[PDB]
DNA sequence: CATGGGTGCGCCAGACAGGG
DNA sequence: CCCTGTCTGGCGTCCTCTCACCCCATG
């Protein structure tokens, strides 16, 4: 069974660092004792002996385990959290909003020269693709036609 | 202020409350991720010794 | 396409507002098929005036209305880009059907 | 382009262990 | 607990006049 670690690398070089351990192992076959590394921190699936754990000290820059204590360091807290959040992560920040205003609804612009404006949708046409919403431009309300991409829905 | 030739002589402090505010925005944002244990106690230490 | 319709109701204040429009869109812009005006509208209203009698006391009052358009011809991201948030013409409502 | 981590001084003095 | 050894800190003259040089590095 091969449990969880955390390696610290200097920060910026961490994809060489994963690229040099995966080498490392592979030079000193230690193969039944590493299962991945995950990407300033490294994520490694070991086990712990005092063998592996000089090749991952010994494995250029790298600064040290980060755990309890140095003879003993510390598998993990909340690994399934970090899991979960890389899982996510992109599809998470997808959300791509459009501007759903219907009738008095309030959208928002992010396109032209009304970017950076909110409005409220006065008159809706589904069949032309256009939406009619005017922003408060110098005080008087500018009824434009905005597209759903053209502006988000508020 | 900077030099003759344009390039910014920056002073000490300004390097100080910068690593100081670079690792407090890593601190609030490993605390809103909900990292482990021994990362946020490296953080909060790195933020310490900061 | 783009219709920049204004609505008011004297054409003594609109007359400098349809000349700072035009201009200020062709140092940016210079793309507009120049003011096309609309029929001056009217809306009269005889009303009784004696507090209490005497159904002849009708004088007439208007509440006199205008409107202009200007149609820039093209979508300029110069004209709107600069013209967005200003409008010299006070106390006015601008139209910009983009 | 922007960020990220040596080995030659000598005395005083008081606080911290370390016997005693 | 009463003395003894160690371990770290705090400190060491004042004015001036030039010079030289101030973060890589890189996918």
């Amino acid at each position: 069974k091969k449990r969880w670690y955390v390696v610290q690398a200097f920060s910026g070089f961490e994809g060489r660092v994963a690229t040099s351990l995966r080498e490392h192992i592979k030079l000193h076959n230690m193969e039944d004792l590493f299962g991945e590394v995950m990407v300033g921190y490294v994520l490694v699936q070991m086990v712990m002996n005092d063998a592996s754990w000089h090749l991952v000290r010994s494995v250029p820059r790298v600064m040290g385990f980060i755990g309890g204590t140095s003879d003993r360091p510390a598998p993990i807290s909340d690994k399934e959290v970090d899991a979960i959040m890389n899982r996510l992560q992109q599809v998470g920040d997808k959300p791509r909003p459009k501007t759903l205003f219907e009738p008095g609804e309030m959208v928002r612009v992010n396109d032209g020269p009304f970017a950076d404006f909110n409005g409220v949708v006065e008159e809706v046409d589904y069949e032309k693709s256009r939406l009619k919403v005017s922003v408060s431009i110098f005080g008087r309300a500018t009824p434009v036609e905005l597209d759903f991409s053209q502006v988000e829905k508020a | 202020v900077p030099l003759d030739g344009g390039r910014f002589a920056t002073s000490d402090l300004n390097d100080l409350y910068r690593r100081v505010i670079n690792r407090n925005n890593r601190l609030k944002r490993l605390l809103d991720l909900a990292a482990p244990d021994i990362i946020v106690r490296n953080e909060k230490r790195m933020l310490q010794e900061a | 396409r783009i219709r920049i319709r204004l609505k008011a109701f004297d054409h003594r204040l609109i007359d400098q507002a349809t000349a700072e429009i035009v201009e200020t869109a062709k140092r940016t812009g210079a793309q507009v098929r120049g003011p096309i005006p609309l029929p001056t509208r009217k809306e009269r209203f005889t009303v009784l005036i004696s507090p209490h009698v005497n159904k002849d006391a009708r004088d007439q009052y208007e509440i006199r209305t205008h409107l202009r358009l200007v149609d820039i011809v093209e979508p300029t991201e110069k004209t709107v880009d600069a013209l967005m948030r200003l409008d010299l013409a006070a106390g006015v409502d601008v139209q910009i059907s983009l």
